[PDB]
RNA sequence: CAUUGGUGAGCAGCGAAGGAUUUGGUGGAUUGGGGGAAUGCCUUGUUGA
């Protein structure tokens, strides 16, 4: 549990609740589309729209199976779509703490607006647009 | 009695040299400060302007002394008893001598006289709220002493009052009238006394620098001390157990004392004019180790021991010296910004406060004769420009971090700085000098940048137009100078009758204002490079003036003690305003609401509300020495039976149509024979020239409503008549229309082609 | 233009919280927002007071018993005064506390403020000019209760003063030392908590209401004492009654609830009158008028900004929106409608000379991000980030066309020619620009130019030339009817998010990627790039417009801050909003030269250019007196009274010197009026003649002028291009209306004939 | 050869009987998803007093 709370400097400790109720909707509502007969042309268009939104979204980042739906969605993968850990991915910073101690004073800059908050979330597409003031 | 300005009120006031007086609201203070006829209330604690009253008296105020919620003041034998600044109560004594000062003890009021006559007043009733009922009238004989010094009241005295004289103490019995006691002949001359916190002793400053310690019991003195050229002016004990003594002299400087370790400590330097009488009151809080200073000055200062020396707490004052040269430096009418002749310079506000800031000059600079203020860069660098009295230099100033500036601007021809000037985006600076040379800097960088040199006197004034393209100037030599600000060309000049002595431009307008010899107001055209307008009257020197905010007006001061506007659009002055006591300055504030005054007697800057609610006027001189309405509502998307039969007798449809046209959309009412003359009440309505728009509305709403009875099956009844009466005069109004196509038309090609 | 440009409107009513009432002539709704004070008048909405000292957002308001006083209540505790055109009378820090309620008598005398624990009562200024540093009195202050002043109500004696408090009781108050009927007695026995009590108006019965839906009835007995004659006990319909408002016709009471709908009843009989829904968002706060024929409610700030206005025989007087922050406006080719966008993704227009909340319309899925007109002033394109576009007229209200065809889930620029044939549409996430015939949705071509996403985009007027501004330092000029495709240069700097062309199809203004602003001709010489956007409480260039006479721009960022800006270098006037926590995303130009708009997260546009002040064009006072020169020239000498008093601009003298010459001295006028002399009366007759009832009479001047002088204004345009529209919107809306109506007796005299 | 980085001694000039850098306290104004029962609970029917 706090394993995640201490990886990904979380300034909070509500955000691993929130995102445990999100990650717990998109569960039922798998498990809930599930249970269908798979000939029904209603399961196959709206799972298959899941996974092309949750493949735009760069939660489910590796292209995918159905069953992938229950297995990967965590709360450690829609984490991972928070900026400084994007920013150290793309190796600006150093470390997770560093690229925090940089948005903390205002640095970082996606596309043409100035950015100052440690949640905000990239998609899949707008991480090419990240450099600094 | 005017026309245009209303006196509103007077800022920049802290004190005056009269004593203040401490009061109790609860378990905190409060200050009485006097400014002239009006008294301030302060914080003890914070110092925030808590009150101010509300009506000035006739004469200036002398005594001042308080109760829990009861300012008293004194004047010519009337004493003023107040609260909240408010009146409840005019008080007078029966004479026509001055009062000199007060003691309020018990339920009594004790009213000193200049004759050395006092009068005694009384309560009814205990628990009552304030002294209203005559009780009796001492005198002073000299033959008993000499001239009344003050009245104190020692506690736990029964009945007995304090008068002290020049010579000697006289202790009575008010409520019998009796002298019970009187003291022995003393050397010197009293001039301070105060009261203990132990009983019996009064303690006594004479004119020399010695402390009496008397008794009132026994009346002989218990301890004397000698301060060599010093004459007290005030004294007051630290009961905090620190026993203490303050002893002030007349020179401003104040001495701490010691009472029993025997101790001379501090004393106080110039923290109040000796050229204003130094120290004019100080005086202890009740238990705690703070000393209150107020002088001559017009400032009070908080010392307190720090728990062993005082310190400069917090503090309020003004310039000493009355003003020399204000302007207003926001478009929001907040700060203002002052600088005097005692050579300090202060930014005031202008708010509910009263809180103000002295600027930081980081032994006082030389006095400003030409200011100039931009506020279109601030915070970033400099934008306040200053000259000196016989200086070569003119220095610059931050409005924002209220600090000096760090540029120094040289004439480059050995001349005074007579004259500046900056332009509306805030990069350059304009000075001119005493020997006519107009030079021309940088206000970033500080540098040198441009010479501009036609003159050949003292530039007396430098303005440049908002859009930074065409450069004015004045000479004492009766020329007004054009140029262009891109280039140096040199456009062109005039020659007029007289030197110039001020030049005050107004930006939104693009005209300018000069101050002539002849006392004659010329306004001048900036574009055509033109004189428009020449305005005589004022009797003397023309001082200063300045433009209304929107550009209509423009208000002088004189040495008539005249303050006169003058509408530019019709040549004439509207108001004068003939005053007592003659204004050195006058400013309108950016806002169309404020006029700023600074006087010569006196420290303050009074302001003046402009009306601005109304008027029509322009009178003058010497004196005393809806379509779419109807045409929609007519759409439906979702008695008056007296005058129609009154206009089937005679033609009164006038009042029917007056009520058609008055209210109540009355698609119900034409539901409710009569049609004809309906008919021929609507051919009254055609036959005026007015109200077409409706009328129209009315004739095919009745086409709408009742179309079968006007058909009547298959027509040509008495209706049809009417019809007819109503066909040839609609064929009268047809000419309209084609008007509409002719510039609709029209209108289109000249948007096409 | 030099104008003093300020803030005497507001774009659509109510974003905020606050208290609601009307004046006692029952034609002016007063209905804050929380920012400023807006109060219309009910015909024909338009907007008398701005006050702004107020630095937080929310109001308590009332006037006396007149309208010639007006206060706002904001959180500190802080008033400000007001008489009848906003002169800002007096000022006043009143409370370190805030305040619930505030309340005049029908008097005018006494004045009412609940604050804290306590209730204060002041003597009431009356008008007057200022000269008081503290004009409010106290009268008295009463003590005590046991915790806060939630609601007020004033009686008709002006003796009489009925509150309630937070404690689940009500007290009585004596105004004037009397003691009436030497009692204060308390109210209890209430289970549940107060929201609200009333005095009648005939003095026997005391009414209080509890917050379940419990109403009691107490009398003036006073065996001796209180006693209760009517209770209840309401268990099951579980809401929480949120504001409450008692009638002055005295037989009807109104309850407004938390659920989203709206209760009438009857005092002494109970009976449900009508109960009506609007949704599900609270009401606010409610007041009825003072003689029972309209009301009003308000709703709450995250529920519906919505204010409607229900009368006692059930119709909707007023139905408004007003929804939240804005993305885009456009003006209409006619001066007088205004599109606006929302966020939850309608399309909104707004009479905003007017006032009223015309129409909608709702097929976005998202939210909006584009509108523009055509000129044709028939049909208007949306953009939104439906992934589509679509087409509108205006009262036909019916969609056109919806553009699409590729793969996409984003657009961000939409521009059309003037020729009405083409439609361009930016893809925010493709390096390519979408065309489309407007004829089928056919896809023509896909131009594929750039290498970084494509943002903003417009045309010319001479409309050969496609403006192209994408984010890649890259500007890029197009040919659409040729028979061929062009060479598109290169920025020297700084990605650029804003474009904006001059209606010439010669100039192009860029906003570079700092507080520079710049501008360069269609054979690129650079002539200015201009200085940054200051106002901090980083810097940016979101928008930019051209001015449609061709000599001004007007900038506008993120940062509190708007700039003017003409063809040469100069700074000519900032304006900026002052408030407290983006707010500027969008800004355009009027086709009638008398303001422009600024798409502001508040939402606030007008400019309003006025004649209030003393220009002086062409050596005004040589014309020594404006009266008795032009006196002279009103017995003789026409001509020379419009050279005389034209350059004199007293506007108080510009209706007897224009309307007092003779019909047929109109042409010789006419034809001998100086060419310098024109473009000013020619914008004044197009915005004097909307007003005034003299249709014949400047019709007749309209004749004359544009008789007159066709060709001149035929070559030197774009000034008579700004009055020309002024003056044709005037002729269309009058002849629209006698065309009808003179049909309308046109048919008449034939259909005699029928039968 | 690059008045190239670090370091120290002098000179022109600027100022005069004190200058340059650094820091503490203090006052004024501003700032949860999937499964499950015994046991327990909830709802409902019942059995005897």
């Amino acid at each position: 549990d706090t394993q995640v709370m201490r990886t990904y400097h979380i300034q909070n400790r509500e955000d691993y609740h929130k995102y445990n109720r999100i990650c717990g909707d998109i569960r039922r509502l798998a498990n809930k589309l599930s249970l269908l007969p798979p000939t029904d042309p209603f399961r196959r268009k709206h799972e298959q729209l899941l996974l092309d939104k949750l493949y735009a979204m760069g939660v489910l980042t590796t292209k995918s199976k159905i069953s992938d739906l229950e297995n990967k969605v965590t709360v450690s993968a829609i984490c991972r779509r928070r900026l400084p850990v994007i920013m150290h991915r793309l190796k600006m910073a150093e470390t997770i703490q560093d690229a925090v101690k940089f948005i903390e004073q205002g640095h970082v800059r996606v596309g043409p607006n100035l950015i100052n908050d440690p949640a905000y979330l990239v998609t899949r597409n707008m991480e090419d647009y990240v450099t600094w003031v | 009695n005017s026309k245009i300005f209303s006196p509103f009120r007077i800022i920049g006031n802290v004190s005056n040299g009269v004593p203040f007086a401490t009061g109790t609201l609860g378990s905190t203070f409060y200050i009485v400060t006097c400014v002239g006829k009006t008294f301030q209330i302060y914080d003890a604690n914070t110092l925030h302007l808590l009150f101010v009253s509300e009506k000035e008296t006739p004469s200036s105020i002398v005594a001042l002394s308080a109760h829990f919620h009861y300012v008293y003041a004194a004047y010519e034998n009337k004493v003023g008893i107040y609260k909240r600044g408010i009146e409840e109560h005019l008080l007078e004594l029966e004479t026509d001598a001055n009062v000199e000062h007060l003691c309020i003890f018990g339920d009594y009021l004790c009213a000193s006289t200049d004759d050395n006559s006092i009068f005694i007043y009384k309560k009814s009733d205990p628990q009552d709220k304030y002294p209203s009922e005559f009780y009796t009238k001492l005198t002073v004989t000299e033959i008993q002493g000499g001239e009344i010094v003050s009245l104190q009241h020692l506690a736990t005295y029964l009945n007995k009052l304090t008068v002290v004289t020049k010579s000697n103490v006289l202790l009575f019995n008010v409520r019998t009238g009796k002298l019970v006691f009187t003291s022995n002949e003393f050397p010197d001359q009293i001039t301070t006394a105060e009261p203990a916190p132990v009983l019996d002793i009064i303690a006594l400053g004479t004119v020399t620098g010695e402390v009496i310690m008397f008794n009132m019991r026994k009346g002989k003195r218990i301890r004397t001390i000698k301060i060599p050229q010093s004459r007290i002016s005030s004294l007051s004990f630290r009961t905090d157990g620190s026993s203490h003594l303050s002893v002030g002299t007349s020179s401003g400087d104040l001495i701490f004392y010691d009472l029993d370790r025997r101790s001379r400590i501090h004393v106080l330097k110039n923290i109040h004019r000796e050229s204003y009488g130094g120290v004019t009151q100080a005086t202890f809080l009740n238990g705690q180790p703070i000393i209150v200073t107020s002088g001559g000055d017009n400032s009070l200062k908080e010392y307190v021991f720090d728990p062993q020396p005082p310190r400069y707490l917090r503090s309020r004052g003004g310039h000493s010296q009355p003003p020399s040269y204000i302007a207003f430096a926001d478009s929001q009418s907040h700060f203002m910004l002052s600088a005097s002749k005692d050579r300090s310079l202060w930014s005031f506000s202008l708010r509910k406060d009263a809180q103000s800031q002295e600027m930081s000059q980081r032994s006082k600079f030389p006095e400003i004769v030409a200011l100039a203020i931009e506020n279109a860069r601030i915070g970033e660098w400099e934008n306040i420009i200053t000259a000196h009295k016989d200086e070569k230099f003119a220095r610059t100033w931050d409005m924002r971090n209220k600090r000096v500036g760090r540029w120094t601007f040289d004439t480059t021809d050995d001349g005074f700085v007579k004259s500046v000037a900056m332009s509306q985006c805030g990069n350059f600076g304009f000075i001119g000098s005493s020997n006519g040379s107009i030079t021309i800097y940088n206000m970033q960088s500080g540098i040198l940048r441009k010479k501009y040199k036609l003159h050949k006197r003292a530039v007396t004034g430098i303005s440049l137009d908002g859009m930074n393209r065409k450069m004015v100037s004045c000479g004492l030599d009766g020329i007004v100078g054009f140029y262009d600000f891109n280039k140096s060309t040199l456009l062109g000049k005039l020659k007029l009758d007289a030197p110039i002595t001020a030049m005050v431009y107004h930006r939104s307008s693009d005209l300018f204002a000069l101050a002539l010899d002849d006392l004659s107001i010329v306004v001048i055209d900036a574009v055509t490079q033109r004189v428009v307008r020449q305005l005589w009257g004022h009797s003397n020197r023309i001082t200063a003036f300045d433009f209304s905010p929107e550009g209509r007006w423009i208000v002088s001061a004189s040495l008539d003690s005249t303050i006169r506007t003058w509408d530019l659009p019709t040549g004439g002055c509207i108001d004068g305003i003939i005053v007592d006591n003659v204004a050195t300055n006058v400013k309108f504030s950016p806002n169309g609401d404020l006029l700023a005054t600074t006087h010569v007697t006196g420290n303050g800057i009074c302001i003046w509300t402009n009306r601005a609610q109304f008027k029509t006027v322009s009178t003058r001189t010497i004196d005393e020495s809806q379509k779419k309405l109807d045409a929609e509502e007519q759409m439906n998307k979702f008695h008056f039976t007296k005058q129609l039969r009154e206009g089937s007798q005679s033609k009164d449809y006038s009042s029917l149509l007056a009520t058609l046209i008055n209210f109540s959309p009355a698609a119900v009412d034409l539901e409710i024979d009569e049609i004809v003359w309906f008919i021929d009440a609507l051919t009254q309505g055609l036959k005026s020239n007015k109200n077409f728009e409706l009328y129209e509305t009315f004739m095919s709403l009745l086409f709408k409503a009742h179309g079968d009875v006007i058909h009547a099956n298959n027509k040509n009844q008495d209706i049809a008549s009417a019809l007819q009466n109503w066909e040839d005069v609609h064929k009268k109004e047809d000419r309209l229309d084609d008007l509409v196509k002719f510039c609709m038309g029209v209108a289109a090609f000249v948007t096409t082609a | 233009m030099k104008s003093d440009f300020k803030f005497s409107n507001l774009l659509g009513t109510v974003y905020r919280q606050g208290n609601i009432t009307f004046s006692d002539d029952g034609k002016q709704l007063l209905s804050p927002v929380g920012n400023r004070v807006s109060v219309f008048d009910l015909i024909n909405n338009k907007s008398f007071t701005f006050e702004y000292e107020h630095r937080k957002n929310i109001a308590a308001i009332d006037l006396n018993k007149q309208g010639t006083l007006l206060i706002s209540i904001d959180e500190d505790g802080r008033a400000i005064l007001v008489n009848f055109k906003a002169r800002n009378v007096l000022h006043h820090f009143n409370f370190k506390e805030k305040c619930s309620a505030v309340k005049f008598s029908p008097d005018g005398r006494l004045f009412a403020l609940a604050s804290g624990r306590f209730l204060q009562i002041w003597k009431t200024p009356d008008v007057n000019k200022d000269r008081q540093f503290a004009p409010f009195v106290r009268h008295r202050v009463h003590a005590g209760h046991f915790q806060d002043i939630t609601s007020l109500t004033w009686s008709q004696d002006s003796r009489f003063i009925l509150t309630t408090s937070k404690d689940l009781s009500a007290k009585i108050w004596s105004v004037d030392s009397e003691e009436k009927n030497l009692a204060a007695t308390t109210f209890n026995g209430h289970r549940d908590y107060v929201m609200g009590a009333f005095f009648s108006h005939d003095q026997e019965k005391i009414y209080t209401v509890s917050k379940d839906g419990a109403v009691f009835v107490w009398e003036f007995t006073k065996k001796y004492s209180w006693r209760i004659t009517k209770k209840h006990f309401f268990y099951a319909n579980q809401a929480k009654v949120k504001c409450v408002t008692f009638h002055p016709a005295t037989r009807l009471l109104a309850v407004g609830f938390t659920s989203g709908e709206f209760r009438l009843y009857d005092l002494p009989d109970f009976t449900l009158i009508q109960q009506l829904s609007m949704g599900q968002n609270p009401v606010n706060t409610v007041s009825v008028n003072q003689t029972g024929e309209w009301l009003a409610f308000g709703s709450s700030k995250l529920g519906q900004l919505l204010v409607y206005e229900w009368q006692s025989e059930s119709y909707i007087l007023k139905q408004q929106g007003h929804f939240d922050s804005t993305n885009s406006l456009a003006y209409s080719p006619d001066g007088s409608r205004v599109v606006t966008a929302s966020e939850d993704g309608k399309i909104k227009v707004w009479d905003i000379t007017s006032g009223f909340c015309l129409a909608t319309f709702e097929e976005h899925t998202s939210s909006v991000t584009a509108v523009q007109f055509a000129k044709r002033g028939q049909v208007m394109f949306s953009s939104s980030l439906d992934g589509t576009v679509r087409a509108w007229d205006l009262i036909r209200y019916r969609n056109f066309r919806t553009f699409t065809g590729t793969e996409r889930i984003q657009f961000n620029c939409l521009a059309v020619d003037p020729s009405g044939e083409v439609v361009c549409a930016g893809s925010l996430d493709n390096f390519d620009i979408h065309v489309w015939s407007v004829q089928t949705g056919q896809l023509l071509d896909a131009l594929s130019g750039h290498e970084g996403p494509v943002s903003c985009l417009s045309f010319s007027q001479e409309n050969s030339v496609l403006a192209s501004a994408s984010w890649d330092k890259t500007i890029r000029i197009w040919s659409i009817f040729g028979r061929s495709q062009q060479v598109e240069p290169i920025e020297v700097y700084s990605d650029v998010l804003a474009l904006s062309m001059r209606p010439d199809g010669k100039e192009v203004a860029v906003s570079t990627l700092k507080g520079q602003i710049s501008i360069f001709n269609i054979e690129d010489a650079k002539q200015v790039g201009n200085i940054d956007c200051r106002k901090d409480i980083s810097k940016f260039f979101t928008t930019i417009h051209y001015s449609f006479d061709g000599m001004a721009i007007v900038a506008g960022g993120n940062n509190n801050s708007i700039c003017l800006y003409d063809v040469p270098n100069e700074v000519l006037l900032k304006r900026f909003i002052v408030s407290r926590n983006v707010r500027v995303t969008s800004v355009q130009f009027s086709p009638t030269a008398n303001a422009f708009a600024a798409a502001s997260t508040e939402g606030l546009l007008i400019y309003s250019t006025n004649d209030t002040i003393l220009f002086d064009p062409f050596d005004l006072d040589v014309d020594v007196t404006p009266h008795s020169t032009v006196e002279a020239l009103r017995e003789k000498q026409f001509l020379n009274a419009l050279v005389m008093a034209f350059r004199l601009n007293e506007e108080y003298l510009i209706n007897k010197v224009y309307e007092a010459i003779p019909i047929k001295e109109i042409p010789l006028v006419a034809s001998n009026i100086p060419a310098i002399y024109l473009p000013r009366i020619l914008k004044f007759i197009g915005d004097f003649a909307i007003e005034s009832q003299h249709i014949e009479f400047n019709l007749i001047w309209i004749k004359a002028l544009l008789s007159a002088s066709g060709g001149y204004i035929n070559e030197h345009k774009y000034l008579f291009s700004t009055a020309m529209r002024s003056i044709q919107r005037f002729i269309v809306r009058v002849a629209k209306e006698v065309v009808n109506t003179t049909t309308d007796n046109k048919y008449t005299y034939r259909f005699l004939v029928s039968t």
